[PDB]
Parts: structure tokens; C-alpha cells; sequence
DNA sequence: AAAAAAAAAAAAAAAAAAAAATTTTTTTTTTTTTTTTTTTTTTT
DNA sequence: AAAAAAAAAAAAAAAAAAAAAAATTTTTTTTTTTTTTTTTTTTT
């Protein structure tokens, strides 16, 4: 089922590849994607201010619905950095994009993210309280099969957000022969995972109130920037979770905020 | 290390007739019918 | 059940089909197999697991 | 002119295919409670 | 200044909520193959 063109991506992918090219302008998002090749990190920091100026309507497009939007972003920062330099973009599957800036509406407090901001780039100051082993999630598994002297990689879409099936959570262990199958750690790839919680500052939240947190799952590129006990400022992405699969359903969605950048609040 | 499933291994057995032992004895039958005269 | 020997004269015979002696399913889903299921012989259905 | 071969139509039977389908129990998690140790604080 | 008493902390154990986990063939339909019967067309 492979899109053959959709008019929104199209022109989303086209006007952020127009953004990243920075030539004609002072050349500001040019030099910062040559001095991160150069640091080899992959994730290139966009300031909304910068984004709305450009074009507004953009801005409050991807504001309003992020993943989506941000998927056009890393394929335009993708392409571009390929532009730059083919070499590195080939080696990294994806590269990402941190966000900054003035989220004015959308910059609230773990007390005010209530369920209007779903699928929103959210703002949010506050304090870490968790801090869960960072520990690898697989993405690409490859498997050896030694009676066929056979390999083979099974795929994982990270569907932390989304539906996600059994079918694509198949981690494969026989062949079609119910031959054994073994893995190949080394050369599977896998990327950290980490959960924490935010908290309403102590200084900012009411006085006489229980705390009120949020749940901030820290993919890979993000592992230890952020301990208990820091401020942090964390923007990204507040979702829902799928439930478990089972015939019935209350309404209830626990819902998270995956995180899209996390700096050091204390500034 | 939960990420494998290796196969059940078993050895040779070492030690009204059992079907096996029909088996060893049909063997014997097709093995040893000596048909022709000394 | 027990082995009969009886004498006749042949009228009909059908076309040589293919019947299955042992077997193997795959799952939709998981898409592992159970290969090599043996088929009971004669006139004897199988059930699926 | 009578016989018969062929045609279309109607019917029976066997093989394959179609369709129908929530409830009970277990386990993690959260939250408090209680014991006992450790620590701190007040007294002579 | 050190002893006694009290308060708080740390750690183990228990009770309920709510999300997960497991079990799980048989009867009806209907297409296709085969045969059968009445008729028309054709041949002796
Ligand atoms: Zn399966």
C-alpha cells in the first residue's frame, strides 16, 4: 500500500527543505547542519520563532500535529544533509529535529497539560523524579540459521504511539523447516530506551497541592540528559498509548510525552 | 538470553512384544528369509 | 479390520488424484510452521489444530 | 416412413466450502499499614 | 556530657483495582459431476 504522492507531504517536505536552505539568508541552519555532521550528532535544534516568521501557517500546522509533520522534516533534513554530505546521511537511519523557542500557547505545566494538547508539540518546565535503567529496545534483528546456513533480519517499527500487531511484533526463532534459529546480537541494531517523570516545581506548583507529573520516554539520543532531582525543560510530543490487546475496553488512554528535546532548565 | 529456542536432543536407547520389537523382527524377516537350498 | 482376500471383476476406475501423506500448515499470524504432520492412511480425514 | 443419433434440459448426490463465535480467571501494580532499627532530641 | 525517651525512617508484608491472559468445532450450503428423459433433427 505504498502512496504514490500525497499533496500535504509533498508540500510540507518542500517548504522544510526550503527552510533548511540557508545560503541566501546568513546561512544559520546551513552551518548548523556542517558543524553537527562534524560532531556526528544527529539532531539538528529548529527554533519556532524562526519556523513562524518563514511561515506561520506552518508553524501552527505542526504545533497542532506533530508526527506527521516532523516525519516530512527528518526526510527534508535527510535529503538535505545527503546534499551535504551523501556519505554521512547513509549511515545514520534517521536523524532528527530538536525544537526551541517561544511555544507561547503551547508552553503549560504538567498541572495545565490537560486534553487539549494531543498530538501537539507541548512546552513544559519541570522537575525529573525517575530515572529508568536505560535499557536497549530492538529495532533490526538478524537471525542465523545454521542447518540452512541461512540469515535473515527481521524488521520493528517503533510503534510506540501507534496500533501495533502481533504480526510486527514477531521476534522469529524457526525456520519454514522448524529448523533452529539463532540470533545475532552484534549484528541486530538497537536504540536505548529510558522513562522518566516530570513534576510540577515545587517553587511554581500551588502550595497546598499534591504533586501533578507527566511520563517522558526518552528514546535513543537522549539517554542521561536528565536525572532526578534536575529542571528540565522538556518539549515534544503528548500522545496516547494502545491498550494491550482483549475484547473489551474502559475509555481509559494513559498518556505519555515523547519527548522531542530536553534541556537543562537551571539556564 | 530469552531470545533463542533451541530443539529437545535425544539419544539411542541403550536398553506381547513391543511394536519396536515387531519391528526388529519384521527387520530380521526381510534380513534373513533364505529362500535358496543349500 | 482384518486382512480379507476376496475375488472380483474391475467396472470402474477413477483417475489417479493426488492424496497427501504428510503435510504442513503455517500460521497467518506468526507465520511458523508444523511441518511434516503425518496423515493417517486410507479413506482418514485430518482436523486442523 | 421408421429408426436412431444428438441436443437441451432437468435432477441427485458427493465433495468442498461457508459461517458462526465472550467469559472467566490471574497477575501486576499501587497504596497503605506495621515492625523494628536508627536517628534525633530532651533530661539530669 | 552522657543516658533515656520519643520521633522519624527504612523495609517488609498485605488488600484491592484494574488491565492482561487463555480457551476454542460443528453444522449448513452450494457448486460440480454425473446421470436421465423428452424432444427435434437427421439418416436409413
Ligand atoms: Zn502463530
Amino acid at each position: 500500500t505504498v502512496v504514490l504522492d500525497d499533496v500535504e507531504l509533498r508540500e510540507a517536505q518542500r517548504d522544510y527543505l526550503d527552510f533548511l536552505d540557508d545560503e541566501e539568508d546568513q546561512g544559520i541552519y546551513q552551518s548548523k547542519v556542517r558543524e553537527l555532521i562534524s560532531d556526528n550528532q544527529y539532531r539538528l535544534i529548529v527554533n519556532v520563532n524562526d519556523l513562524r516568521r518563514k511561515n506561520e501557517k506552518r508553524a501552527n500546522r505542526l504545533l497542532n500535529n506533530a508526527f506527521e509533520e516532523l516525519v516530512a522534516f527528518q526526510r527534508a533534513l535527510k535529503d538535505f544533509v545527503a546534499s551535504i554530505d551523501a556519505t554521512y546521511a547513509k549511515q545514520y537511519e534517521e536523524f532528527y529535529v530538536g525544537l526551541e523557542g517561544s511555544f507561547g500557547s503551547k508552553h503549560v505545566s504538567p498541572r495545565t497539560l490537560t486534553s487539549c494538547f494531543l498530538s501537539c508539540v507541548v512546552c513544559v518546565e519541570g522537575i525529573v523524579t525517575k530515572c529508568s535503567l536505560v535499557r536497549p529496545k530492538v529495532v533490526r534483528s538478524v537471525h542465523y540459521c545454521p542447518a540452512t546456513k541461512k540469515t535473515i533480519e527481521r524488521r520493528y517499527s517503533d510503534l510506540t504511539t501507534l496500533v501495533a500487531f502481533p504480526s510486527s511484533s514477531v521476534y522469529p526463532t524457526k525456520d519454514e523447516e522448524n529448523n533452529p534459529l539463532e540470533t545475532e546480537y552484534g549484528l541486530s541494531v538497537y536504540k536505548d530506551h529510558q522513562t522518566i517523570t516530570i513534576q510540577e516545581m515545587p517553587e511554581k506548583a500551588p502550595a497546598g497541592q499534591l504533586p501533578r507529573s507527566v511520563d517522558v520516554i526518552l528514546d535513543d539520543d537522549l539517554v542521561d540528559k536528565a536525572k532526578p532531582g534536575d529542571r528540565v525543560q522538556v518539549v515534544g510530543t503528548y500522545r496516547c498509548l494502545p491498550g494491550k490487546k482483549g475484547g473489551y475496553t474502559s475509555g481509559t488512554f494513559r498518556t505519555v510525552l515523547i519527548a522531542c528535546n530536553v534541556k537543562q532548565m537551571s539556564k | 538470553s530469552g531470545f533463542d529456542d533451541p530443539g529437545i536432543f535425544y539419544s539411542d536407547s541403550f536398553g506381547q512384544a513391543r511394536k519396536s520389537q515387531l519391528q526388529r523382527r519384521f527387520k530380521e524377516f526381510l534380513r534373513q528369509y533364505r529362500v535358496g537350498t543349500d | 479390520s482384518h486382512l480379507v482376500k476376496i475375488p472380483g471383476i474391475i467396472i470402474a476406475a477413477s483417475a489417479v488424484r493426488a492424496k497427501a501423506t504428510r503435510i504442513s500448515i503455517q500460521c497467518r499470524s506468526c507465520r511458523n510452521t508444523l511441518t511434516n504432520i503425518a496423515m493417517r492412511p486410507g479413506l482418514e480425514g485430518y482436523a486442523l489444530p
